[PDB]
RNA sequence: AACAGUGGUAGGAGAGCGUUCUAAGGGCUGUGAAGCCAGACCGGAAGGACUGGUGGAGCGCUUAGAAGUGAGAAUGCCGGU
RNA sequence: UAUCCUUGGGAGUCAGACUGCGAGUGAUAAGAUCCGUAGUCGAAAGGGAAACAGCCCAGACCGCCAGCUAAGGUCCCAAAG
RNA sequence: GACCGAUAGUGAACCAGUACCGUGAGGGAAAGGUGAAAAGCACCCCGGAAGGGGAGUGAAAGAGAUCCUGAAACCGUGUGCCUACAAGUAGUCAGAGCCCGUUAACGGGUGAUGGCGUGCCUUUUGUAGAAUGAACCGGCGAGUUACGAUCCCGUGCAAGGUUAAGCAGAAGAUGCGGAGCCGCAGCGAAAGCGAGUCUGAAUAGGGCGCAUGAGUACGUGGUCGUAGACCCGAAACCAGGUGA
RNA sequence: GGAACGAGGUAGAUGAAGAGGUCUGGAAAGGCCCGCCAUAGGAGGUAACAGCCCUGUAGUCAAAACUUCGUUCUCUCCUGA
């Protein structure tokens, strides 16, 4: 049978140009109050997956374009 | 295609079984017990190998001090004293010599004692 | 080549590893797997992205984004592609799929402008790109929309 | 290149050019070796099975109770490592075929006949029919034209009355231009192909 | 050729031996095949020959291909003792 | 002197042990326990410590009935005062 | 038929769902081969017979009914060397004596005596281990296959690469089949814009991209996913039946 | 519901070519030297491995009776802009 994608994972990564994964920073979806304001702009912008965890989880997303 | 067992089996113990003769009652009969004293055997037979370089020089060795002695010299010093007059001939040679002809060994230890007396 | 005489081109064929065959192939008893625990056992292993129960990285991230039933994707062409072409000639979707150029259409052609275009043509396209209508249009050709 | 054109008597009647891009061209011996094993593999029935422990008869019960009988324990009588049980793994239905890409099978093809023609093995007959079905009539046709050992016979379309006379005979295969392939080219050490053939493969090929 | 190096468990990598089957070439065999039994032969190893005895009809070799392909251990299964 | 870094393929490992040195816990006990640091073992055969994974000396590709040394020794066992 | 060849292949090559086991449902074996032809050993001898020894048949009886071949364990007979003062993981290295004569080799067999030396495996920091496994011999007995993903290697073509089902055809090769799939363009949640794009008030900065380019089809190999998924092993759970 | 016809199924028929010579051998189908048939060089058997020894095979034929399908005819039924 296909290899089925991992649904949770296609719902959070996005593939880049290079074949890089784009991802969103935790720690955005309350508290903001216990946050600083420098810390809310950083993890307003989205971030990379690293390598470390990228080889771990590369082969849920095979079927992503 | 299915690969039968066939003789392979019998022909590789064999050769082990026949290793093995002249081995004392099931180590010459049944293939593991004889299995494993063959492989001893190799361990035994590489650690002896150096070991026969050891007895033999200590052999050599014994064998000299006897003949030096009756030429009323120590091995010790018969050996410093071949070294001092440049006697390149080994213990091997030398203890052919004590037993095979000992006045030739008796004129390199009145060679010695000469380096010794110096 | 005769059929007593074949051999493969080196290195295109290799022998397949067989393990649990014996101390000296390398991967004998053991097979590669090492010394008992879950990864040793036979249909062992963990399932893809689990971390021993610390939360997997996808968990402790937020889902983003919704998908848009009505998104449009368009078969690009750049100007680079159209150079190809004869001087003269209307270069419309339908030449471009049977040419080979494009290879599905998708919801239209659109034309981009990367590269250069050194032809008078008369590209007939869905969509394009500020540079890209420009380009053509410099070039002497037309760029109509259809 | 130019090969001689004979005809069934065995006279040459002058020559022939082959078209290069077809007879030509230098021969890929690495596409060749795929081309057979591909081929050879695509001929495989591969209609072989075992009966695993779950499809050998019986062994429901568990041969004794897990403690106390001082035995191993065991499942079943039909595990695999019991006489009569289940095979672990071990031949099941499956097909060897596969292609290869379209542009590998021409070169292929052409590569093999190629080489025919740099051995001298490429005989073109101005063209091939016999009267009759009749197997003597072409053992004679062939020692006509010296051709000893294996030889594949290549007509233009489906001659039946040669195709007959063919048959019976040892490592003389009949094939229409259309049948022809890498394994029968390969395998025959002659090709007897007619005139009206070589053009009908270069049509397909060229 | 010179120089240097060459202990090894888990494990990674490479090069090989051997078994069954297929294809293609080339052979062996009732003047004795395979198997079996000896031997003091050969190769760096897996292993391979040669000779003789038994046996009484099948079997190697070269290149390639495909695997039910290699056992000393599982209180393994079965048989024999 | 000949490593080092980047990328990618495949791993195994998460029970460690002792010895010396610097500390904690303990009683300035433990072949105890927990760290730092170096070594050996693990995965290291050979020589010495009678025997003796972890101590001393020293790293086995293979042959030699050759030689020089290390720790440790040289009256006899047992080579050498 | 690059399926098995009598522990294999159906449980069953054979009077097998039989024998046997169970109250019953049910479980469930072992066991093939004289010879080309019975020409299946007339007759004689020992014996109550069995079983032998001749003689005949036959190519062969060392093919005589569990009758092709006949391995190992195991059990014996004969004897070339050794053995009754010796402490043995049974060998190995040294070594007389005695006895042989080979695939002719700085040979073979035996071994008074000397030196060294606590099996194999598994599991362990560490096992000669008084930890585990194996009475012995023989056979059988464990990373495989399908479909996907990814990487390396090989080949074809290359900004392109490739067909799937299906139709013709030897259960084939091949021809046709361009639907579809991947790549050449990315950025953004998206509208959308596009070698840029998103964020932002911003021709600012920054992120991801481009300039700094190779993919694709097929094959081999490594690994992974889904399948029993390297093999063996629970106590149990559930469903339908069989038993007072 | 019924005919006529065609092609099949359920038994069969016919069917080419060497005891060729010679060599071992218990026995040739094997070896050697020669032929011949082939729309037949599928296969099994025959005293060792047979296209030409047997049953067969290719090819061409064959059905009293039963049965399957097909095509015509009979038969049956029928207004739609
Ligand atoms: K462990
Ligand atoms: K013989
Ligand atoms: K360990
Ligand atoms: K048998
Ligand atoms: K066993
Ligand atoms: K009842
Ligand atoms: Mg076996
Ligand atoms: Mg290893
Ligand atoms: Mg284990
Ligand atoms: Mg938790
Ligand atoms: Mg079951
Ligand atoms: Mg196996
Ligand atoms: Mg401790
Ligand atoms: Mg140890
Ligand atoms: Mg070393
Ligand atoms: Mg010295
Ligand atoms: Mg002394
Ligand atoms: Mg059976
Ligand atoms: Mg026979
Ligand atoms: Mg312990
Ligand atoms: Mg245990
Ligand atoms: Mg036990
Ligand atoms: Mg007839
Ligand atoms: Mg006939
Ligand atoms: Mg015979």
């Amino acid at each position: 049978p296909k290899m089925k994608t991992h649904r949770g994972s296609a719902k959070r990564f996005k593939k880049t140009g290079s074949g890089k994964l784009k991802r969103s920073h935790a720690y955005t979806s309350h508290l903001f109050a216990n946050k600083s304001q420098k810390q809310k702009r950083k993890l307003r912008k989205s971030a990379v997956v690293s390598a470390g965890d990228f080889k771990r989880i590369k082969q849920m997303l095979a079927n992503i374009k | 295609p299915r690969v039968k067992g066939g003789t392979v089996t019998r022909k590789r113990r064999k050769k082990v079984l026949k290793l093995a003769k002249g081995y004392f009652g099931s180590k010459h009969t049944l293939y593991k017990v004889a299995n494993q004293q063959v492989m001893k055997s190799g361990n035994y037979a590489f650690r002896d190998r150096r070991q026969k370089k050891r007895d033999f020089r200590k052999l050599w060795i014994t064998r000299i001090n006897a003949a030096a002695r009756m030429n009323g010299l120590s091995y010790s010093r018969l050996m410093h004293g071949l070294k001092l007059s440049g006697i390149e001939v080994n213990r091997k040679m030398l203890a052919d010599l004590a037993v095979n002809d000992l006045t030739a060994f008796n004129q390199l230890a009145d060679a010695a004692k000469a380096q010794l007396n110096k | 080549m005769k059929l007593h005489e074949l051999k493969p081109s080196e290195g295109s064929r290799k022998t397949r590893n067989r393990v649990g065959r014996g101390i000296g192939s390398g991967n004998g008893k053991t097979a590669g797997k090492g010394h008992k625990g879950q990864n040793a056992r036979s249909g062992g292993g963990v399932r893809p992205g689990f971390e021993g129960g610390q939360m997997p990285l996808f968990q402790r991230l937020p889902k983003r984004g919704f998908t848009n039933i009505n998104r449009k994707e368009y078969a690009v062409v750049n100007l680079d592609k159209l150079n190809g072409f004869a001087e003269g000639t209307e270069v419309t979707p339908e030449l471009l799929l049977e040419t080979g150029v494009i290879s599905k259409l998708n919801a239209g052609v659109k034309i981009l402008g990367n590269g250069k275009l050194e032809k008078k043509l008369t590209v007939k396209a869905n969509k394009f790109s500020a540079s890209a209508k420009e380009a053509v249009e410099a070039a002497g050709g037309t760029a109509e929309v259809i | 290149p130019k090969v001689a054109l004979y005809n069934q008597n065995g006279s040459t009647a002058g020559d022939i050019e082959l078209n290069a891009s077809v007879f030509g061209i230098e021969p890929n011996e690495s596409v060749v070796f795929d081309a057979i094993l591909m081929q050879r593999a695509s001929l495989r029935q591969g209609t072989h099975k075992v009966k695993n422990r779950s499809e050998v008869r019986g062994g429901g019960r568990k041969p004794w109770r897990q403690k106390g009988t001082g035995r191993a324990r065991q499942g079943s009588i039909r595990s695999p490592q019991w006489r009569g049980g289940g095979v672990v793994f071990g031949p099941t239905p499956r097909s060897y075929s596969y292609k290869l890409p379209k542009k590998v099978r021409r070169l292929a093809i052409k590569s093999v006949l190629s080489s025919k023609v740099i051995d001298n093995n490429i005989i073109v007959l101005e063209d091939l029919t016999l009267d009759t079905a009749k197997t003597k009539e072409m053992a004679a046709i062939l020692k006509g034209l010296s051709v000893e050992k294996k030889a594949l016979i290549v007509t233009a379309d489906a001659n039946e009355a040669v195709a007959l006379s063919a048959r019976n005979i040892p490592g003389v295969t009949v094939v229409e231009a259309n049948g022809i392939n890498v394994l029968d080219v390969v395998n025959h050490e002659k090709l007897l192909i007619t005139k009206a053939a070589v053009e009908k493969v270069e049509e397909v090929l060229a």
